[PDB]
């Protein structure tokens, strides 16, 4: 194996990634930053977005309000200090992504514009079209190439990370294009491996957003936090998963069931809005949570159009007019026209709820630092404390932007005072990672990884929906312990060297298996409804402050058991009630 | 129900077995709704493990789809099998060293990107100052170029890049005129520098495969035309100056 | 050592023969034969025309082949092609922005061939009525 | 790795040309085809407009001279430098290309200059 120095090592070429890598190359002019990724930095997963970005702007908004919406949509599970120094710190990070190229749309008066998103009711989401994290991505990548500091390792495969004594020394990837190991040595390591939603059968995310990096931390004791959250955007296209912007809500379109009745007003969403004005807070444009809900229950009384592909509810757009149907949204009506065949200008598109967003992520302080001394997480694969049960819409991209930079600049200072370690341990640790990817390959059974991946996302969608019931719960983690011991038993039938993808996708399961596993225990030992997590068993269909007003803490020891602990939520100046 | 069967011919090459690439066929069954890239995922699971290919986003947005179908250069996930009943060939994209299947080797193109210097030059606001003030009008004059998502279609389009390697090509010099025509930017001679090579501007003949082909619609050859017009103005410029 | 080994194609000097687009491309180039045969030509003529009325007669004799015909119709035509890709392809050089959008371009298509119009029959007027 | 400091080309002169050229052809050539190449020898003009007289009168004046001399040499500049590329298109080898080509263009241009100054 070869070796790199490195004053610090970041895993993901992400948003958080990238402005990390910038925000690392700032702090320290001397440094040498290994940020690795498997694919090119810009074909991360925080390209797909059609959203924004949330940062304070208006003249009538504070850092109170963006506050208060985020602790209330979180329903109280948010480390408030966490996201006090977040809301104070978005305007900087957009400013700053603003001075960097990012081409955030205009006020006719040249002022960047905002609009409203995650139902907040001051609009402050910046936003470069209905390709916003495309921009955001490009624009930090693109800015990262002015920095030598940036050692690039594009399409690496991060296998392991090396700890002893409870400190990283670096990690070991694979040059992807040539199959051979290298072990990179950095006294810190931030993790931006992005989300887990693959592990769905139906899901908005890239086919990289297989969380790897939490599977990683999962392997050397760090736990993951608040699982059990995972976010369902509703309107997004069956078979695909393809995700219909919230902004066609936003502009007048209607959710309606089989028999043309906008059916939210019946779950408390009303009373129905007229098709000329949209309404914040009523009926297509209400609670994320309670929309996907409302189109479980509409499935439960049967009120859903069947469909090959699945049961749906259609979104209604065609009281807009073919000018602002063909031209003022092009990308979602080229979306719509190729995905399901629809033209949104003459038949209403056919959606339904789908996996999207992981709140869950590896355990981190205030500084993005985990249980082990220069291990960093940041990103959607990780968990600041920022969303607690519910992540409120565009604030995760500011997320990665603001604790991008903070996470790089600590990263920076932790590598700085590291000191030493011994060196036939570290040595030690990276001929084990050597080891267990040749056991990985030699091993034999002859069952398809394929077949357990897709049953893994038929689990997952089943037993962890937008509702969820014990008994269904105990049927997806029996399931998925059961393919946990089919793992054993795959063969990796391509023994190439050059792109094997077959291994890499491989391992990408495995650590798929090991979070989903986390997410399904950590949900079934949470009995109560919040936020994204709601059941219908007696005694858990109501929030519980008074048992469950904790962080829900998943490890996994060497024995493959997820074993859960409960840590306290920090309270500032907003109590629950 | 029951589903249609297509025949999908697909370039195959693997490094440490073969001389020279060879077709391989496989019935793939596919609906109103089957895209390529999908169909890639049907054979690589039950078909050919050993099929390598990029991609990710699923939605053509990325970048990492782009290959060849019936020598047409295409994103895999925006491409439908009932628009072709009557044969498919999938090839690597064109244009590139074929790396492994459908895998190519991208370098030439990072290099090109990141040797136009993309980024903002000469500008020395900071961000305690508030945001540059720059209005729509002048947001349109490079927008549409900015919607490039490096996918490299442009590329397997351009003739004149597959006779001359060392174009850097035409995403880069689209790149690098998105960000000289940014009101924000003051760094537009770093990049001249590039652009007036004869690996620049002046190795396109205005073919317009490029723009044909373009998924996202950034129109590359009018940039490449007006960069011709700015490098004109740079080489005049460059010559009333004695010395 | 790699195990990589990159098979790079061959590009042949057929690649153009093989989509109609490429085709296309090639004969718009194409129409540089016809056209500087057309200036080889008008010197023809121009000597001819200074060499005295028995030269020039001559000359209108040449163009009277009559194959020298079909070819002078073969390089109108050209022309004629010329005129409408260059009419097409010029306006992308220019970045013209009327009201926050970026125009063309159809205007400046319908301006040039309502110049190239006016040209022709101004020309044919001044060269037949007079 | 792409040169740090490549060399600035000289196609931006023949690509001048090349354009005044395209559009002069684009906007004159195909009038000009139809008088020569079409209507002249076939007699379709009315009485003696285009005969030897009221042509060699029409060459001998000023704006005729200049007319002529722009006809010939500006689609010349123009479909040479097409033929250069499309050699390079056409993956034919040709010695000297850009001497061959354009000093063909001056040549005939240094041609048709002697030409209308009047023999
Ligand atoms: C359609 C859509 C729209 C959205 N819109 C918004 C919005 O408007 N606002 C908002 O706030 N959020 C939005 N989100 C959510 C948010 O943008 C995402 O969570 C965000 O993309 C997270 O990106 P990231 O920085 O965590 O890294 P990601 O973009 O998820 O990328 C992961 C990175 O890790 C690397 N990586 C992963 N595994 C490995 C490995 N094993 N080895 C090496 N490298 C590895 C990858 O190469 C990549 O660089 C949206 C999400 C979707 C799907
Ligand atoms: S412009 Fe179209 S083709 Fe050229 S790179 Fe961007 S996407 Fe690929
Ligand atoms: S097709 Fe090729 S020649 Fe230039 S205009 Fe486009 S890069
Ligand atoms: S798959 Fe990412 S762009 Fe086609």
């Amino acid at each position: 194996m070869q070796t790199f120095q490195a004053d610090l090592a970041i895993v993901g070429a992400g948003g958080a990634g990238l402005r990390a890598a910038i925000a690392a190359a700032q702090a320290n002019p001397n440094a040498k930053i290994a940020l690795i990724s498997k694919v090119y930095p810009m074909r991360s997963h925080t390209v797909a977005a059609e959203g924004g970005s949330a940062a304070v702007a208006q003249d009538h908004d504070s850092f109170e309000y963006h506050f208060h919406d985020t602790v209330a949509g979180g329903d109280w599970l948010c480390e408030q200090d966490v996201v006090d120094y977040f809301v104070h710190h978005c305007p900087t990070e957009m400013t700053q992504l603003e001075l960097w190229g990012c081409p955030w749309s205009r006020r006719p008066d040249g002022s960047v514009n905002v609009r409203r998103f995650g139902g907040m009711k001051i609009e402050r989401t910046w936003f470069a079209a209905d390709k916003t994290g495309f921009h955001m991505l490009h624009t930090l990548f693109q800015t990262s190439l002015q920095f030598p500091q940036i050692q690039r390792f594009d399409e690496h495969f991060v296998l392991d990370i090396l700890v002893d004594d409870g400190h990283v020394r670096g990690l070991v990837a694979m040059n992807m294009m040539e199959g051979t190991l290298v072990q990179i040595r950095a006294n810190a390591v931030v993790m931006a491996t992005g989300g887990a939603g693959r592990v769905y059968r139906y899901n908005t995310n890239g086919g990289i957003v297989t969380g790897d990096g939490m599977g990683m931390a999962l392997s050397h004791g760090v736990p993951l936090r608040d699982m059990e959250f995972v976010q369902y955007h509703p309107t997004g296209l069956p078979g695909s998963g393809i995700l219909m912007t919230q902004g066609c809500r936003g502009e007048g379109g209607i959710l309606v069931n089989k028999n043309g009745y906008r059916y939210l007003q019946d779950y408390g969403m009303g009373p129905e809005t007229p098709l000329g004005e949209p309404k914040n807070k009523y009926m297509e444009l209400g609670p994320r949570d309670k929309v996907s809900q409302a189109f479980w229950h509409e499935w439960r009384k049967g009120n859903t159009i069947s469909t090959p592909r699945g049961d749906v509810v259609y979104l209604d757009l065609r009281h807009l007019g073919e000018k602002k149907l063909h031209e003022r949204l092009p990308f979602i009506c080229e979306l719509a026209k190729a995905y399901v065949g629809v033209d949104p200008v003459k038949e209403p598109i056919p959606v339904r709820p789908t996996a999207h967003y992981t709140m869950g992520g590896i355990e981190t302080d205030q500084n993005c630092e985990t249980r082990i001394k220069g291990l960093f997480a940041v990103g959607e694969c990780s968990s600041v404390g920022l969303h607690g049960a519910n992540r409120l819409g565009s604030n995760s991209l500011a997320e990665l932007v603001v604790f991008g930079r903070l996470a790089g600049e600590q990263a920076t200072e932790r590598a700085a005072t590291a000191g030493n370690g011994n060196e036939a341990a570290i040595e030690a640790q990276a001929a084990g990672v050597e080891q267990r990817l040749k056991d990985l390959v030699n091993q034999d059974g002859g069952e398809n990884w394929a077949k357990i991946r897709d049953e893994m996302g038929l689990a997952m969608e089943e037993g962890c929906g937008i509702y969820r019931t014990p008994e269904l719960m105990q049927k997806t983690i029996d399931k998925l312990a059961e393919l946990q011991e089919r793992f054993k038993r795959v063969r990796i039938t391509d023994t190439s060297s050059v792109f094997n993808t077959d291994l890499l996708y491989t391992i990408e399961l495995g650590h798929g298996l090991n979070v989903a596993e986390c997410m399904a225990h950590s949900a079934m030992a949470r009995k109560e409804s919040r936020g994204a997590h709601q059941r219908l068993d007696e005694g858990c269909t109501e929030r519980d402050d008074v048992n469950f007003l904790k962080h829900t803490l998943a490890f996994r020891d060497a024995d493959g058991t997820t074993r859960l602990e409960y840590s306290d939520v920090k309270i500032t100046t907003l109590p629950p009630a | 129900a029951e589903m249609k069967n297509l025949k999908i011919e697909v370039v195959r090459y693997n490094p440490e077995v073969d001389t020279a690439p060879h077709s391989a066929f496989y019935e793939v069954p596919y609906d109103a709704t089957t895209s390529l890239l999908d169909a890639l995922g049907y054979i690589k699971d039950n078909l050919a493990p050993d099929l390598s290919y990029r991609w990710s986003c699923r939605m053509a947005i990325c970048g990492s789809c782009g290959m060849m179908v019936n020598n047409v250069p295409k994103l895999a996930c925006k491409t439908f099998l009932r628009d072709y009943t009557d044969g498919m060939k999938v090839e690597a994209l064109a244009n590139f060293p074929i790396e492994r299947d459908l895998v190519v080797d991208m370098t030439h193109f990072i290099e090109s990107l990141e040797a136009i210097k993309p980024y903002i030059i000469g500008n020395s606001r900071t961000a305690d100052q508030g945001t540059n003030i720059q209005t729509p009008a002048q947001m349109a004059k490079y927008h549409q170029f900015s919607g490039c998502i490096n996918c490299g279609l442009c590329y397997a389009a351009c003739p004149q890049f597959g006779l001359n390697p060392e174009f850097i090509g035409p995403a880069a010099i689209t790149l690098a005129h998105r960000y000289n025509e940014d009101s924000r930017d003051h760094g537009k001679k770093e990049r001249m520098a590039q652009l007036n090579s004869q690996n620049g501007v002046w190795s396109c003949t205005f073919v317009g495969y490029c723009s044909e082909v373009c998924p996202k619609h950034v129109d590359p050859a009018a940039a490449i035309q007006q960069g011709k017009v700015e490098s004109s103005k740079d080489f005049l410029i460059a010559t009333l100056k004695p010395r | 050592t790699t195990k990589r080994k990159p098979y790079v194609r061959p590009m042949t000097s057929t690649w153009w023969k093989k989509l109609p687009f490429y085709r296309f491309y090639m004969l718009r180039e194409g129409t540089a034969v016809p056209a500087v045969w057309f200036s080889i030509e008008l010197i023809f003529g121009l000597f001819a025309l200074k060499n005295g009325p028995e030269a020039w007669a001559g000359f209108v004799d040449f163009l009277q082949n009559p194959v020298i015909v079909i070819i002078n119709l073969i390089t109108l035509a050209a022309a004629l092609l010329h005129t409408k890709t260059w009419f097409e392809l010029a306006p992308k050089a220019a970045n013209i922005i009327v009201k926050d959008e970026k125009m063309g371009p159809e205007p400046i298509i319908k301006s040039l061939w309502a110049v190239t119009v006016v040209a022709t029959i101004v020309i044919l007027f001044v060269a037949l009525y007079w | 790795m792409i040169n740090p400091n490549p060399k600035r080309s000289d196609e931006p002169v023949f690509w001048g040309l090349f354009g005044a050229g395209g559009m002069w052809s684009a906007i004159i050539a195909p009038v000009m085809i139809l008088l020569v190449g079409i209507l002249l020898p076939l007699g379709l003009f009315p009485g003696d407009a285009l005969s030897y007289e009221r042509v060699l009168a029409f060459a001998q004046s000023f704006i005729g001279r200049v007319f002529l001399f722009l006809m010939i040499v500006l689609p010349l500049w123009c479909g040479l430098h097409r033929m250069h590329h499309a050699m390079h298109d056409l993956k034919i080898h040709v010695p000297a290309g850009k001497w061959v080509f354009y000093g063909l263009a001056a040549i005939l241009t240094v041609v048709t200059l002697i030409g209308v100054v009047t023999i």
